[PDB]
This record gives C-alpha cells, structure tokens and sequence, in this order.
C-alpha cells in the first residue's frame, strides 16, 4: 500500500524517509550559497535573490556567525535555517561556559547534526 | 547566602572635561593573607568602556564570562556590532545593574560593588556604580570599599560638582587618581601596589595601562619615632 509519506519518522518498504527528502525539495527550490575552504580558512558566499528595487540595498543580511569564529549559510526555507542557528548558538555557549574554549568545528557540526537528525525521529 | 572569599579591594574612578578614569591594584587577598598578585580587576568591554569591580572575585570572573557574552551576543544578526549598534557604557550598566538586584532578591547576591566607566556615542562621559544589593548611583567621582572613604575626598577637591569637569584636565585627573591610589597603599593593609589605570577620553578612545606602581613614597620620617610616647631612644 501506501501513504508511507504522510508522516516524519515513517520508514517506507525501501528504507527511506520520504518527509526527509520532500524537505531536501524546499532547499533544491532556494538561492544557491557555497562554502570554499582554504589554506588557513573558508569563505562563504550566497546568492540573494533581489526581487524588486523596493529592497534595500546589502540590508536583508543571510550569512550568519555562530559565537565569534563560525559561519553558517543555509540555502532553503530561511527560518528553518534561522532556528538551526539559534540552537547553534546555544550550543556553543553550553560549550564554552563548560570547557572555556570555544567550541571546535567538528564539535559544532555535530551538534548540529544530532539536532537535525532528531527532526527525523518523531 | 554567601561569604565572600578571595577579594578584591577598592576601585577608584572619576570623570574629567572628555572623558573618565578609572583604578583599580592587582591584588586578590584571602582574608589578611594576600595571596594572588596578578590579578586585573579592570574589564574593558570593547572601546569605550571599562568595568571595575571589587568584592569575591570568583563573581567577578564571573562577571567577565557575563560580559564577553553580552559582547559576543550582541554581534550576532547585528550588521552594525562595530558602530552604531555596539555596546554603550549604559547598555552594559543597566545590564549589570539589572543582575545585582536580581540576584539579591534571591538572596544569592554577587558580592560585588561595581563601577562602569565609560563615554557614550554621543560624547558624554558615564561613570556609575551598583553593588550586590542592587544599589546604583552616579558621581563626578566614585571609588569602592576604602577609596570611598579616602580616595573620595581627594578626589572630590578637583571636581566638588559637575561644574568642575568641563574645567579638569586628563593630566590633572590621572594625577590625582595616582596620588589616591598611593594614599590606599599607606593606609589599606588589603591594598597592594601594583595597580592598573585605565582612561577613556572622547577623542583617544580607550587607553588602558598595565603594571603601574605607586611611587614618590615618604617613609623617611619614620626614623625619627621611637616608642609610644616617654620612650627617648
């Protein structure tokens, strides 16, 4: 049968979790943002679609800095992205305020991760 | 309900024609033992303001924590976090201000008494205190634990009322902010003498000094006192 897309957590008969991939449509239908890493560093960069002139000009900022020494650029439903920068953002607190450095790349991506991840739980 | 343990002593601060100063010694005393010798108890928050602060010392390392996350978190989504949206001396007074009483209506105050110094956007000088009850108050000049008893005086005879600011000079004021810290080292038996001084003027921005020592000491007519009165040699 089917109906195996009517809800997040539900495996389907081919072990995929289709919320999960009709949510990767709403971000293949977003701005395009890269990330290019570098010798000592990494850039990024996003597409902001100017759609009238009544926009201010470099006002409606996307890129997002995480503490003091992390980007984030997310393509997709902007929100969406905003509340995984929040929780980032708390994240990372949580993390120094225990250990006083602040929080490692790959530490933060997993945070980051497991939050994402849970979305796909229940 | 607490019990303050390592501290910190007075904190001496006052404004002049462009701008304000403010001291503060390096020592961190544990009970009549003076203990740790390196520690600074000014803390710059960005560029036009300095917090001192003097009481138990692991509150006011935790008011450093506070304070750099007030900084980092005001960056955040904020495009203008380097200019016109950047901490004000006030911003970070009302803050701290805010914590203090509301730590003491828990009855787990910070113990604390804290001085903001700083300039504001537009020019003007902002120097206010508040304590660990939550008690907040402005003055041309502001001192914590003995400096109020002595430094105040000093200080107050170069600026008596507001008047006086526009007529005091950087050289007068850091001049008479010296001598007071001097004047503690004589008479506070909690005071050290290596201290830090910090400034912060309209037109220089912040200008912070570490390592000064107090100098220029009259301790030669102690030769002439023997005994306690009909002693003769």
């Amino acid at each position: 049968g089917t109906g195996y897309d009517l809800s997040n957590s539900v495996f389907s008969p081919d072990g995929r979790n289709f919320q999960v991939e009709y949510a990767v449509k709403a971000v293949e239908n977003g701005t395009t943002s890269i990330g290019i890493k570098c010798n000592d560093g990494v850039v990024f960069a996003v597409e902001k679609l100017i759609t009238s002139k009544l926009l201010v000009p470099q006002k409606n900022v996307k890129i997002q800095v995480v503490d003091r020494h992390i980007g984030c650029v997310y393509s997709g439903l902007i929100p969406d992205g905003r509340h995984l920068v929040n929780r980032g953002r708390e994240e990372a607190a949580s993390f120094k305020k225990l250990y006083k450095t602040p929080i490692p790349i790959p530490a933060f991506a997993d945070r980051l991760g497991q939050y994402v991840q849970a979305h796909t739980l229940y | 309900t607490q019990q303050p343990i390592v501290t910190g002593t007075s904190v001496i601060s006052m404004k002049y024609d462009n701008g304000v100063i403010i001291a503060a010694d390096n020592l961190g005393s544990y009970g009549s033992l003076l203990r740790f010798n390196g520690v600074e108890r000014l803390i710059p928050v960005g560029d036009n303001t300095v917090v001192g602060i003097s009481g138990d010392i692991s509150d006011m390392q935790h008011i450093e924590r506070l304070l750099k996350d007030l900084v980092t978190e005001n960056a955040y989504d904020n495009p203008l976090a380097d200019a016109e949206e950047a901490l004000e001396p006030s911003y970070i007074f009302e803050y701290l201000a805010t914590v203090m009483y509301q730590r003491r209506s828990k009855m787990n105050p910070l113990w604390n008494a804290i001085i903001v110094a700083g300039v504001q956007s537009n020019g003007d000088q902002f120097l206010r205190y508040v304590n660990l009850l939550g008690v907040t108050y402005s003055s041309p000049t502001l001192a914590t634990g003995f400096g109020a008893h002595m430094a105040n005086p000093l200080l107050r005879k170069v600026v008596d009322r507001e008047s006086d600011i526009p007529k005091t000079t950087v050289q007068v004021a850091e001049e008479a902010i010296v001598n007071a810290m001097r004047v503690l080292y004589y008479r506070d038996a909690r005071s050290s003498r290596n201290f830090s001084l910090a400034i912060i003027d309209k037109n220089t921005g912040l200008t912070f000094k570490k390592n000064l020592q107090v100098e220029n000491m009259k301790w030669d007519f102690a030769k002439d006192i023997k005994g306690y009165g009909t002693q003769k040699i």
